[PDB]
């Protein structure tokens, strides 16, 4: 046992389902007349392109929706035992010895 | 909008075996001859320059490939092949199909290469028509230059000798791949090497004296991550140029003239055209690149 | 709250706040064959099978 | 009355309106989609009115003209329209002037031999009575050819569009991108047959969409003095071939150059040539031979101009 | 072609007029859509210990944009298309006095920070401007500061070899268009080209005798007979027998890789062609051609 103790910091990813509450009539929506642009004109068939472009507006003075954690899904990170080896990051900082 | 479509009429109904091999190659870039709508099958693939009876010349195939117009396959019928073509600046959809698999992402480059790793994997035959469609392969530039690196090594040393782990294998990150250079014509691959020999005994004629000394203060004194090819033994020729003193107004010219012959080596390390990818979907392997020739 | 009896409010404040609309882009693609567009619109207006 | 005639001309050149199909109402969606499909079906039939409607969709990009201002003794009044233009910008003049060098005026600065150029040597002398009015305005016609720095000073511009020549100041308008419209016809770039060297001629290569024109400026010695020689090339073989094909054209020059450099070595002497990328002619639009007064001049069509940096070759 | 950069906290009065100057400027931008944050624009992902080649290769893989209006609550951009006519103001620090009818380039910043970046404290992310210099000056500004970075490593270990009176006479004075510019130098940007141009500096004399003696045959190209009489006498005495053959391969698979990745970073094309310029309004109309 060397005399000094030490601490260990591990990270961990978690897939988590969520619950999103929204309140009544919080955002007003708008609708533009969508435009049909034609493109890629083949003798066999035609392709159309429709853009619906829409502006949304937030209303009164506070946040109007609150997200939540919920039932947990599978854990991505191993929660295993592995340490970041400083030999691998910084080879430039090295001993004056060669062998 | 403008039309861009190249239908290829099959003069005989192709088989059910070789119809599945073409439909596996959907969304694959292949270079054809002329820029008009109805096209013959003998001007469809790359098989006009990559034969079976003659030795394929991988420089000459790749040299041929930056001349052509390039097209993207979209539908394989038993009677026809419909292909959209590639305007020199147009956002077009493309698919990752090719069998030595390599992961793509957004903001990458791509480059169209001859079938270097396996000729037999790319060539599928139409014995119901008498022609073989030879697909190229599209490869990112950090690997795409790396095959032209390893192929120019091969035509130097195999001419010295006339061994199969250093002169042929291409080292990608974590992988090594074997090149198919068994029966090749080298007559244009030595023409590129005869063009390197002019630039390489010019770059050696004006080496700056200060950069030679920065090696000798680093190859034996300290650790740098990529100097480890050089061991503590310095080359014997570096010290036999070290013998004269340093001089700044005789090294500004030895850097400016050395600057211009490094711009000239992009005529000798060229890939084909480029495919500026701006989006990618790994669930579909369907990118969407942005074409630019030269 | 109204005045009086030891109750001193921070008398009626009025904001005037200017907020911004936020645009959004929605794309879609319709493919239509050229056969059905042409047979459903012909210069001879006789009926169809 | 005459103001109403212009109302019919502006409202006949407007772009077509984008179809606004309302996706929120029931019957308004049905009557807007029906006018897409009653209108594509009348843009597909081979009648003349369907072809009359098909050209209003105009996705045309435009040429960007540059207005130059040259002294009238460095630029002839007898210049063919479509001549290529360079810009020599060695220093900052006290006045806002510019030096534009046509390839028949850069023949007098270079002093390359008339055995190479038999026809543009008689022309470049009859327009320039001494050749001194050009050479007086460049004080370094020996130190920019020795060190190999003349190609770093030229910027390619484009073909000529308008030449308002006067006694002392000539107004020259170029077309730096696109096809240049005259000032109305489309001006194609005009090169002499003396300078243009084809690469596509041979004794089946792909018929690509496009063919490019390059400009090579090559350093060499004549009369044991520094000089140069500018030639033009034309091929669509991609950049790796043509640089290897230009080295085959100048095989006889390099072998007669380093006979003298085998004697003595300066590092100012090694740089040899530079290849630019001028523009792109469309495929199989053959140039039409013309004559001036008898000067064989190839005039192209639909030449849109580009601009490539001077890349060294040797 | 409009990109809005939202700011959830309003600007200071010192940070407002710092961007009122740089009202026309070319800025890199990691994606080409509009709903992006303050952390997206500029080189802040790579410059804020910077390395040269990682930024030079980033610019070709990027979508540049132009400022048009600086308002208090937000900012406004303009996406710059391939071959698109614009109007760019010369505002870049330090000042280089552009000329009309030139070929402007875009370089990574390599001078001091007070000319390069604007320090923002309203949101805590400092934006980084690139180096927009004419092409013939921007390559003469770097074929000397890469020479100066070599001699500041020779004189750091062997200080008797380099004269400081002659090193700061030629390397920090650049003359272009008849105008001498003195450049400000205190270089941790160019600490990778100095380790690539020197790791390539020794393999070239070994490499040309290895490659002239391999290409000897009846079908030799005729010009290489003449280009043999340029290489010096000491290079023609190299013993290739002191190395092995499986070691001689790795002095080509590494050798040519520093002739491609070192060549294809100077032939990069985020350049733009100015066709009209006025020296007192500092405005410049141009067009931008990528690669």
């Amino acid at each position: 046992h060397p005399g000094f103790a030490m601490t260990v910091v591990r990270t961990d990813e978690v897939l988590a389902e969520h619950i999103l509450y929204c309140s009544r009539a919080s955002t007003s929506m708008f609708v533009g007349l969508p435009s049909v642009v034609r493109r890629e004109v083949r003798s066999d068939a035609v392709t159309f392109e429709i853009t619906h472009e829409i502006a949304s507006l937030h209303t009164a003075l506070g946040y109007s929706s609150v997200i939540a954690p919920a039932h947990v899904a599978a854990i991505t990170t191993d929660m295993g035992v592995h340490c970041q080896d400083l030999f691998m990051i910084f080879p430039g900082d090295a001993y004056q010895d060669r062998q | 909008a403008l039309d861009k479509s190249i239908v290829v009429n099959l003069t005989s109904r192709l088989f059910a075996d070789e119809l599945a091999a073409l439909q596996s190659k959907i969304g694959s870039v292949l270079p054809l001859g002329d820029c008009h709508r109805l096209q013959n099958i003998q001007a469809l693939g790359l098989g006009c320059v990559c034969s079976r009876e003659t030795s394929p010349d991988y420089i000459q195939i790749m040299q041929y490939l930056s001349k052509c117009t390039l097209a993207v396959l979209e539908e394989v019928r038993p009677d026809s092949l419909r292909l959209t073509r590639m305007d020199p600046s147009d956002n077009l959809q493309i698919k990752n199909v090719y069998a030595p698999f390599f992961q793509w992402d957004s903001n990458t480059q791509l480059a169209v290469l001859p079938p270097l790793f396996s000729r037999k994997d790319s060539t599928i035959v139409l014995e119901s028509n008498g022609f073989d469609i030879v697909f190229p392969m599209v490869v990112p530039q950090q690997l795409g230059h790396a095959i032209l690196q390893q192929l120019l090594v091969y035509h130097i040393y195999s001419k010295i000798s006339a061994l199969d782990l250093y002169t042929t294998n291409v080292s990608f990150m974590g992988r090594t791949y074997r090149l198919d250079v068994d029966n090749t014509d080298p007559r244009t691959a030595l023409r590129v090497l005869d063009d390197l020999s002019m630039y390489l005994c010019i770059l050696s004629a004006l080496v700056p004296r200060g950069c030679l000394r920065l090696l000798t203060a680093l190859v034996r004194h300290d650790r740098h991550p990529l100097t480890e090819v050089f061991e503590g033994v310095v080359p014997d020729e570096v010290t036999r140029i070290d013998l004269d003193q340093l001089s700044v107004p005789d090294d500004i010219t030895r850097m400016r003239v050395m600057f211009s012959y490094l711009q000239s080596l992009s005529s000798i390390f060229n890939l084909g055209p480029r495919l500026h990818v701006y989006a990618y979907s790994a669930e579909t392997l369907a990118a969407s690149c942005w074409y630019s020739p030269r | 709250i109204a005045h009086g009896d030891g109750r001193r409010p921070n008398k009626q404040r009025q904001y005037i706040v200017m907020k911004a609309c936020n645009k959004h882009h929605i794309g879609a693609e319709i493919e239509l064959a050229a056969a059905d567009i042409e047979l459903l619109f012909a210069e001879k207006e006789t009926p169809l099978d | 009355e005459n103001a109403a005639r212009l109302g019919r001309q502006v409202l006949g050149l407007l772009p077509p309106p984008t179809h606004r199909v309302s996706l929120t109402r029931g019957p308004e969606f049905a009557r807007g989609v029906r006018d897409l499909l009653s209108k594509y079906a009348a843009s597909t039939r081979p009648t003349v009115g369907s072809l009359h409607e098909a050209l209003r969709q105009a996705p045309f990009r435009q040429p960007t003209y540059g207005d130059f201002l040259v002294y009238s003794q460095t630029f002839s009044p007898q210049e063919p329209l479509g001549t290529f233009l360079f810009s020599f910008k060695q220093e900052d003049n006290g006045s806002s002037m510019d030096m534009l060098l046509t390839p028949t005026s850069l023949f007098m600065l270079s002093g390359m031999e008339a055995a190479k150029a038999p026809q543009t040597h008689k022309v470049a002398g009859v327009w320039y009575g001494s050749g001194s009015g050009l050479a007086d305005f460049i004080p370094n016609l020996s130190e920019l050819m020795d060190t190999g720095e003349f190609h770093t000073l030229l910027t390619p511009v484009g073909p000529m569009v308008q030449s308002v020549h006067s006694t002392f100041v000539t107004k020259v308008t170029s077309a730096m991108k696109g096809v240049g419209l005259a000032r109305r016809a489309h001006v194609g770039l005009t090169l002499p047959c003396d300078m243009l060297v084809d690469l596509d001629e041979s004794c089946r290569e792909p018929a690509g969409l496009n063919v490019t024109i390059y400009a090579s400026l090559v350093y060499l010695r004549v009369n044991q003095r520094p000089s140069m020689a500018l030639t033009f090339f034309q091929s669509g073989k991609g950049f790796a071939e043509v640089v290897a094909m230009i080295k085959d054209h100048f095989t006889d020059v390099i072998r007669t150059k380093y006979i003298q450099l085998r004697h003595e070595l300066y590092i100012n002497r090694l740089v040899f040539g530079a290849v630019c990328t001028l523009g792109t002619v469309p495929f199989d639009s053959h140039p039409v031979h013309q004559s001036l007064n008898s000067l064989p001049v190839l005039v192209f069509a639909n030449f849109e101009a580009a601009c490539g940096p001077w890349t060294v070759f040797l």
